[PDB]
């Protein structure tokens, strides 16, 4: 079988400016943060992003690399809750916002996974969501009557097709079989299935037989058809939660948010954490932690 | 009893006759109320641990130490499935609520260039089109209770198209604030006073709301917590008094 | 919390003639066969059945209790494969057949679970499936163009809403929380969510804490909102497979199929196995087995 | 090499350049072919254990004893998800196959009153509208290869509406029989001879098919299994010779 192990930069060099990319996980939970940091090091820009947003999106906005965002929400999941870089991008008018209901985003990925042009959904009707979409979001009428008479008109959620997707899981093999070891898979499978290029990071790469013995079969969320390249990235979700491996780095996340509030503070953060490799970031982070 | 305790019981009463459905309290005050309901008059409700498991018992809010017993699995995918199926009652916060019950947790100002950014709409649109939704507001003021919200995250009664049966599950139930209990039984489903908390006059509500609340002068007093309710709140559910941080002044 | 424990006959007495019922499991796998036998003992008839059919459907057809069947297939999963009672019903013209593709049946249940009037699907297009449905199966056109230009027309799979559903699982508690312990949940969750009345049998009722300690969380397929009544039915899937608990009773299933091939053989089968209680059936079955 | 071995290799060649997709061989002959491919020229294919797990290695067909090593989980729900996504090639049997590649495993006779009942359409409609589908026929005869099938379970090229992009994934690839390899590259995508097995004349095929097969006289001989292929088939994949029961007379 194919050995799909690659490095962070090698994966990101498959991106092109203008692409639509999906970032998996949820909020400040199991985000592919090492992939995001590698995007920050590249020249790739003008990205359309599909995400249940958190500090992943914040980092991309801080770099001015985002043209448009399709999102169900943006949250840090802990105080100060709102991502300050996403907030800056929104209040400055830097990004086009394709805001939607959380369920709609999932539905959009499901339609892309099934290669369907749309799925019907109630979520969205009556809300400001259609107005975010500026007439791009259309409706569909049921050909069957409701129990009660009348024909329902529903949101036609379009497929959220992706040029590339990035996800992070706890354990994988060299061929891209992978498992989540936490309580929630989120929607990483749909992000991968909706994309033309599939990129996965894991905390640790093991033999197939070790992978399958360490989890129940229901945790084997990713098979070889769902991955083009796998990257071993210990700490690759930092500073979001990666379940039994490590929690959210709460103090560091607050440090991130505080630093975003001023020009000098951000420049110092970039210098300290984001100006070298992933290994430099991990060492700087451990040193911040050792201080506390 | 304190104002916070009267509010906690008012939140509990949201779930009377809920039956065997998932209650999703998204604020601490609602979560005290939901746990009170489960331990008393709504014993069949389902509650998560705040993440992805269903709780078997009803432990203290915010608690650490002993692990919780579980009765099921409720990852976010299954929450979406549950909400579309309709077997749920969510209590959300609200940066704005308007007189037809539209809620905003998204942003202030224009959609493509807001003056202040919050979470985005989250699941509010799906929640309000699918099943019982109520709101907890800890600082009842004019900047929260507005004429019309900046961004419609949770839909209100004025958005219902009576010719489209897709709106047939709308059930925006009540708003509980630090001042009173409110519903949408006024004319055109405009906001109506159910009750005013002890110590609150109609004038207090009038000065704190940007529109006129129906039946405000006729509103009875919100009922006091009973001795058993106070015991459960103080000793069992909220021993650290997280409820007190939910309300101001 | 509510105590939902009930007996087989008590559950079935909530049915009425003419109802639409769902039978869960798949083929000759984890079927609620003790519930089926209880339906055979009642006067309930003229049933519309929604099923991935196996010997469950055969037994109902042998009793003349079926008006219409919505099915993705009918199979015994072992030789002679084709269920002879379903075959008789079909060749005699005794039932209305609403045959469909396997994926379509799941889609139909999903639409009912989401309370939607339809979901779009490609499966069905160009096949004999629409002709089985006699005008009832309609199409829907996408309001968004295909990648390539032009607008797709898809099957509009209607919701398969049920008056009642029956399922069998391996373990549960008295409130209806339940787990599958085999390798496949099949679609029992969708059957329950699509129905107004939800009936579950399990091999054994245990304490909630025992239930949750015996399986990974991913195997907790059924929660309290999904069940109205739960029945302890050890051997309740017999003669279909019930995973680690017991396999398919291959020799008995063949005995079933052979007996259906003649008038005398069927009359003798009914007398021996289907004329008493579930306990009488289980004792007769063990005696057939003890002989071999 | 025997006729069964030539057929097994022909089945294997169905998967050349398949890439990293799920192969679903629903007959023993196809399953020998698929395992042969995985061990040789198509090493990236996925294969289940015949139930709900993905196999990590490629064990013998019909093997007993030690459990198989697994690399994933593939319950029926996930098969439906995989097939709609398109990453699959299924090889099915057939009670009837017609000249445009339509398949019947449903029934013989009228739809609401058949003269003989089989399984119903099963997954054939979903398979044939979504991804590569091929057929294995072990007794090539007129009652199998018919002008037009009684019931369209698997759709053929004549059912494609060229104005509806929903048909754009149709890929009914080949038919491998005990006599030859066939495809649908004839006029109007009618059945065409790819190759005839050693020992088989055009006349044998003509007398066993209810319609005329395109390019039948020009059809080369199906390639022989190599020594390495024979070793893998005879000793490693099919040591019980289940392949020999697949073909008749």
């Amino acid at each position: 079988m194919p050995d799909k192990r690659t490095a962070l930069d090698d994966a990101v060099a498959q991106l092109r400016s203008g692409m639509t990319i999906g970032i998996a996980g949820w909020g400040s939970r199991r985000k592919p943060m090492a992939f995001v940091r590698a995007i920050l090091r590249s020249d790739v820009t003008d990205l359309t992003v599909v995400t249940y947003g958190g500090p992943d999106l914040g980092l991309l906005c801080s770099a001015g690399k985002v043209k448009r965002v399709y999102y169900g929400f943006v949250s840090l999941d802990s105080p100060p809750f709102y991502d300050p870089w996403f907030a800056h991008a929104r209040t400055s008018g830097a990004i086009e916002a394709r805001e939607m209901d959380e369920g709609m985003l999932r539905c959009g990925l499901q339609a892309a996974a099934q290669r369907l042009p749309f799925l019907p959904i109630r979520a969205g009707l009556g809300s400001s969501v259609p107005q975010f979409w500026a007439g791009e979001l259309q409706t569909v009428t049921s050909p069957y009557p409701a129990p009660g008479g009348g024909y329902e008109t529903l949101i036609a959620m379009p497929a959220l097709r992706l040029d590339a997707a990035f996800a992070h899981l706890n354990l994988g093999d060299s061929h891209g079989n992978a498992a989540y070891t936490g309580i929630d898979p989120y929607f990483d499978d749909l992000f991968l299935m909706a994309a033309e290029r599939r990129f996965l990071s894991v905390e640790r790469i093991v033999a197939t037989e070790e992978l399958v013995k360490s989890v129940p079969p229901q945790a084997l969320l990713v098979n070889r058809m769902m991955v083009d390249a796998i990257v071993e990235a210990p700490g690759g979700a930092h500073f979001t939660t990666a379940a039994p491996d490590y929690g959210r780095d709460e103090q560091f996340q607050r440090h991130y948010a505080e630093a975003a509030s001023t020009q000098v503070g951000w420049q110092q953060f970039v210098h300290t954490y984001l100006s070298g490799t992933e290994a430099d970031y991990q060492a700087a982070v451990h040193n911040f932690g050792a201080s506390r | 009893s304190t104002r916070a305790e009267v509010c906690a019981v008012a939140c509990a009463e949201l779930f009377r006759d809920a039956g065997e459905i998932m209650i999703s309290p998204m604020t601490n005050m609602a979560s005290v109320g939901a746990r009170l309901a489960r331990l008393t008059f709504a014993p069949d409700i389902l509650l998560t641990d705040g993440e992805a498991q269903l709780l078997a018992d009803t432990p203290a809010l915010g608690k650490t130490g002993a692990p919780n017993r579980i009765e099921g699995w409720m990852p976010f995918g299954r929450v979406f499935e549950t909400l579309a199926w309709g077997r749920r009652h969510v209590v959300m916060g609200a940066n704005q609520v308007d007189r037809y019950g539209n809620q905003n947790i998204s942003a202030f100002g224009p959609l493509q260039r807001p003056t202040r950014q919050m979470f985005g709409v989250r699941g509010s649109p799906g929640n309000t089109i699918n099943h019982a939704t109520s709101y907890w507001v800890g600082n009842h003021c004019k900047r929260v209770f507005v004429e019309a919200v900046d961004v419609v995250s949770g839909i209100g009664y004025d958005k219902v198209d009576p010719d489209n049966p897709a709106f047939r599950f709308v059930n925006v139930y009540r708003v509980v604030s630090n001042l009173g209990v409110f519903d949408f039984g006024g004319p055109d489903h405009s906001m109506r006073a159910v009750s005013l908390h002890p110590g609150v006059t109609p004038g207090d509500v009038r000065d704190a709301t940007s529109f006129e609340v129906h039946d405000l002068d006729a509103a009875e007093q919100t009922r006091l917590p009973t001795d058993d309710e106070l015991h459960l709140i103080r000793a069992v559910i909220d021993p650290k008094s997280l409820r007190d941080r939910e309300i101001r002044s």
